[PDB]
């Protein structure tokens, strides 16, 4: 048997208690305790992950500029 | 000035591109 | 053989059958979304179904009427787009059944509940409640929009 | 609640919905996701 | 042709049950037209007959009261009358509900998924919802008889 | 025998007790009664009776205690505060049955299977909002109902 | 829409009756007939 | 003199005859 | 209908209470108990 | 003076024992 999420971590899926869940939110970064996780998957996950999260930072910006430009006083 | 009614509302539309481009990404990142 | 960019394959793994697999017919997005609408979600018995389907509709069926019938220029205009709504509701209603009636009469299949007489007469009551109760929904949220108004921006604090 | 800025009929939606109708829906899917298969 | 003129026929063939084929208990007409009523009809769940069936009965008691009750010649004419036919439809489904309880106790049958505890249940809820459905519209098209008028006549365009 | 406390269905190694509140005959004879486990009912019959009751029961609460209860639309104002919460219960019972129900059905009882949760959660709707929309029609027309209580109009 | 023969309440109720509820019902009817899959 | 509402009623009655005998000669010729 | 007397609200409800309310339900209570089927 | 608005509810709450005392005594005697 198997719940699924998290589907990196086995040892998770099978824990039939709430831990499941918390310890599924707390691990999910850590790619390297990933299942069957080999180091260059690794590198271009850890890659696509830094685009997203400069996307990130871009869009924080831009709400930014676009709520002082809307409701502000400039 | 002030920004437009038209302006506001056509900003959204422009953002709807990286919300799909978000939502590919991670649907990707997840496999 | 590193050539498989393409993103419109075969439907479903057969390039045989009259239908081919593209990002409307066949993506993730699409079937995870039209796959869990009320009328294919599972896990769902069909007047549950029925009644979220006949929300939805009987919820949206309101506004034509209201705003472009001929009663909307008189002192009526939401009752005559609510009588308009229902209206409609019951001939579809009728229609449903009668579309019922007529392709179960035969063997009554095992695959989905839906897809029998008992299960599309569920889903036919269903959405006959649920199509009223929209409707209804819709047009009182009109007629008291004032209050609609004052509780979204507090007014009544 | 109003506001003198343009299209302030936005938020009049938009706050109920970045606050009740978002989070149920994306709360709802985990919830699905979580518990899936069995 | 032959010599059967007759009418009156015995009752599906054994002249020793008591009862007889006549043309108003076993013509076609009344076999297609009972046959099809929503207590009968062939392959219905019993939530979409008890629907129908309190649509039906809901929707013709709110008239009674409306034209002959207490409040007939007051301001609450209407609202007396959906009262009225309300807590009637109430008590009724009171009625329909001990009926099934006490008469399902022992072991259920198989031939008949209205003659169950679940099928007559079924038929409960849905005359529940249908009669109170009906009545609620009735009294809300009568409570706006000026604009059904007006839209009968064309006294809107 | 003068106890009246016992071990439960006769097993005095199950966590439980036989006590006058838990398995006396007044409360077997009650609670096996309401319609979440009366004998024959189907789902969507428990569901539509459980959601009359609490609908009705739901239009109090913000109608007394509500941020309209002190305008002119308060039993409107509760009324919708008793619609919705409705809503979001009918959302979490469907929910629930969603992820309960995933595998193979028992054969137990129809109420705790896939299409039966989902029958009684419809049930609950219904009832519901009927339920709540009665108790505001009757407040929102509670001089109609005096006049009809005390014989104003005969 | 009015008129000052005998009964004019009549077609108030018939001309929906006539043109809604007898072609709906016999649609049907003749609907439920022609797809009706019974032996013969 | 104008037709009365007792005479228009009464023709509908007298016009339920009509009624009953086509719908018994439809189904015969059906069979 | 009215009432001079303390608490005279209490008739407004308790009427229909033991001529509608009480009755239904002892009726529906008794209904039950003499149609049950269990042993004798 | 009159009898007081709190004497008539301060009489079903006293009468509330002998319905349950009543309630008793009719279970114990279908026994
Ligand atoms: C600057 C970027 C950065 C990056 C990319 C990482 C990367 C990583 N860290 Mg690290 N760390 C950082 C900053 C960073 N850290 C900072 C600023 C601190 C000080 C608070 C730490 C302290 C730290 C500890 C103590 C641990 C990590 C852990 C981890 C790994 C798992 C993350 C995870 O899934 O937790 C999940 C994240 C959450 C549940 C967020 C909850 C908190 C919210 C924001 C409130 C991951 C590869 C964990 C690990 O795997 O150890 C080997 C671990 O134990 N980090
Ligand atoms: C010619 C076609 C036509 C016409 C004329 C109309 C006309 C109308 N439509 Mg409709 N519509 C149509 C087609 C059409 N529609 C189609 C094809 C669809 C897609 C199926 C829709 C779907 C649609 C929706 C979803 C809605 C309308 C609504 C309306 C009305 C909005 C104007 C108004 O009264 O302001 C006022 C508008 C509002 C007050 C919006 C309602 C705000 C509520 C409270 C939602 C709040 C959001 C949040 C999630 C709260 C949920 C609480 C929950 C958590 C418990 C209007 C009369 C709205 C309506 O019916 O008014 C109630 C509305 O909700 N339309
Ligand atoms: C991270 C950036 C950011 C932040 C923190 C905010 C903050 C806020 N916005 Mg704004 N907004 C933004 C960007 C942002 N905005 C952009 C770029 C636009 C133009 C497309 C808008 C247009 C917009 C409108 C029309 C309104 C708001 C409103 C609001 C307020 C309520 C949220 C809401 O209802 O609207 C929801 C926001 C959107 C529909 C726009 C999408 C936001 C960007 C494009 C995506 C952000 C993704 C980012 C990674 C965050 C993800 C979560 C994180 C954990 C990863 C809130 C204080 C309301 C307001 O005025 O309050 C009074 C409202 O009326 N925003
Ligand atoms: C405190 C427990 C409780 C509550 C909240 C309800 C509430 C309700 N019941 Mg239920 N009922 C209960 C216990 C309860 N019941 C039990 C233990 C039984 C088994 C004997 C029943 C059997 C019963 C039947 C057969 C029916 C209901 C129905 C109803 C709904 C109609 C309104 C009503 O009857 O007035 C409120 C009732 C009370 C305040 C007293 C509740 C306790 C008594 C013992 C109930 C007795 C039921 C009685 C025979 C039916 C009343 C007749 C009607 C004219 C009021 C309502 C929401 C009707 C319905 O529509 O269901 C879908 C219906 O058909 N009840
Ligand atoms: C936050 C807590 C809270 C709050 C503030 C309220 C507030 C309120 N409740 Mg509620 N209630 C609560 C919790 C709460 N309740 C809880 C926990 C329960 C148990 C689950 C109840 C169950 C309850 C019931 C059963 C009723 C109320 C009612 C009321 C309203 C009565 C005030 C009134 O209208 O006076 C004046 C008095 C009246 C209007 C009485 C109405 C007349 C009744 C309906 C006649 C029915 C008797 C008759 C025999 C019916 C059978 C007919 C049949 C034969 C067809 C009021 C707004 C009443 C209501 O909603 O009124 C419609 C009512 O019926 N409450
Ligand atoms: C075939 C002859 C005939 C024709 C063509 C019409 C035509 C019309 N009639 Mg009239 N009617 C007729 C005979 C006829 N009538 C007779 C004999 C009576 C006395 C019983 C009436 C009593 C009647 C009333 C009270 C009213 C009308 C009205 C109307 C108008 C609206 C339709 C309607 O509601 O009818 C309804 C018809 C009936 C209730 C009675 C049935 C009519 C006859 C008996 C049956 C005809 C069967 C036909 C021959 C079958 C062949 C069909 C063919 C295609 C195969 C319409 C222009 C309405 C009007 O005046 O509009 C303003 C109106 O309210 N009719
Ligand atoms: C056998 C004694 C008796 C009798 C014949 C009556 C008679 C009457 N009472 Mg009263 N009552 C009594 C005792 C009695 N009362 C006592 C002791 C109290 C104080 C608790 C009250 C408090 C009371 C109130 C508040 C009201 C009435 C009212 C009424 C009238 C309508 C009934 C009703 O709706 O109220 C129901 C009565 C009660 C809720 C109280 C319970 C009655 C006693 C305590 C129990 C009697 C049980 C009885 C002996 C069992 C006999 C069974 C036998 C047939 C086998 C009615 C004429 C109404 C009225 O004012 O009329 C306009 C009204 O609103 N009574
Ligand atoms: C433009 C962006 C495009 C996205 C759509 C936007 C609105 C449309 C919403 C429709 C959703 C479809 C619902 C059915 C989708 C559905 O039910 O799928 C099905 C699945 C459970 O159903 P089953 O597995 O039984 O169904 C499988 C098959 O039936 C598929 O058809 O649910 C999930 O997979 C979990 C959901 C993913 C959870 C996503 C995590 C989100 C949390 C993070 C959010 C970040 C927010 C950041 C910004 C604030
Ligand atoms: C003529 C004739 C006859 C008779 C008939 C009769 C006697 C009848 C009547 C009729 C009727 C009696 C009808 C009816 C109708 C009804 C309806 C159509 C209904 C309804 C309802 C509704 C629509 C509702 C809705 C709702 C709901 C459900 C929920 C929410 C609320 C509301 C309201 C929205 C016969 C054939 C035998 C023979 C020959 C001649
Ligand atoms: C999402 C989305 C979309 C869109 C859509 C649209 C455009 C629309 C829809 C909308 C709608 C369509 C909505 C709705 C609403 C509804 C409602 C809200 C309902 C209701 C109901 C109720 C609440 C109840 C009632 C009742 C009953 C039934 C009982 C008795 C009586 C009464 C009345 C109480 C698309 C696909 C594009 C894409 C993806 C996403
Ligand atoms: C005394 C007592 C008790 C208690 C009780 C309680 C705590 C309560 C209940 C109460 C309640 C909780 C009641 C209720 C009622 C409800 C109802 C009666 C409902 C309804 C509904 C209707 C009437 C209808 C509606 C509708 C529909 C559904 C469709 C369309 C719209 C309309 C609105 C028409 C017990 C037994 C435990 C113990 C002994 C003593
Ligand atoms: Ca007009
Ligand atoms: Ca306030
Ligand atoms: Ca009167």
């Amino acid at each position: 048997m198997a719940t699924k999420f998290p589907k990196f971590s086995q040892d998770l899926a099978q824990d039939p208690t709430t831990r499941r869940i918390w310890y599924g939110i707390a691990t999910a970064h850590d790619f390297e305790t990933h299942d069957g996780m080999t180091e260059e998957n690794l590198y271009q996950k850890i890659f696509a992950s830094h685009f997203g999260h400069i996307a990130i930072i871009f869009l924080w910006t831009s709400g930014t500029l676009f709520h002082v430009a809307w409701q502000g006083n400039f | 000035m002030a920004l437009s009614d038209t302006q506001i509302l056509a900003a959204l539309v422009v953002a709807l591109l990286p919300a799909f481009l978000a939502f590919r990404l991670s649907t990707e990142l997840y496999k | 053989m590193a050539e498989s960019n393409q993103v419109v394959q075969a439907y479903n793994g057969d390039p045989f059958v009259g239908h081919l697999s593209t990002p409307i017919s066949d993506s993730a997005f699409t079937r995870t979304f039209i796959g869990n609408l009320p009328a294919y979600r599972k896990g769902l018995s069909p007047i549950l179904r029925g009644l979220e389907v006949g929300m939805a509709h009987g919820y949206f069926l309101i506004g034509p009427w209201t705003l472009l019938g001929p009663l909307r220029d008189s002192e009526y205009q939401y009752i005559g787009g609510l009588i308009g709504a229902l209206a409609l509701i019951l001939v579809a209603t009728a229609a449903l059944s009668s579309y019922g009636l007529v392709t179960f009469q035969g063997e009554q299949g095992s695959g989905d509940t839906l897809q029998t007489a008992d299960g599309w007469s569920q889903f036919a009551a269903g959405f006959f409640v649920g199509g009223m109760g929209g409707a209804f929904v819709a047009y009182f949220l009109l007629e008291n929009l004032s209050v609609v108004d004052g509780i979204f921006r507090g007014l009544f604090n | 609640m109003d506001g003198s800025y343009a299209a302030s009929y936005l938020p009049w939606i938009l706050i109920p919905m970045v606050g009740w109708l978002f989070p149920a829906v994306t709360m709802g899917l985990l919830f699905i996701h979580i518990e899936s298969e069995g």
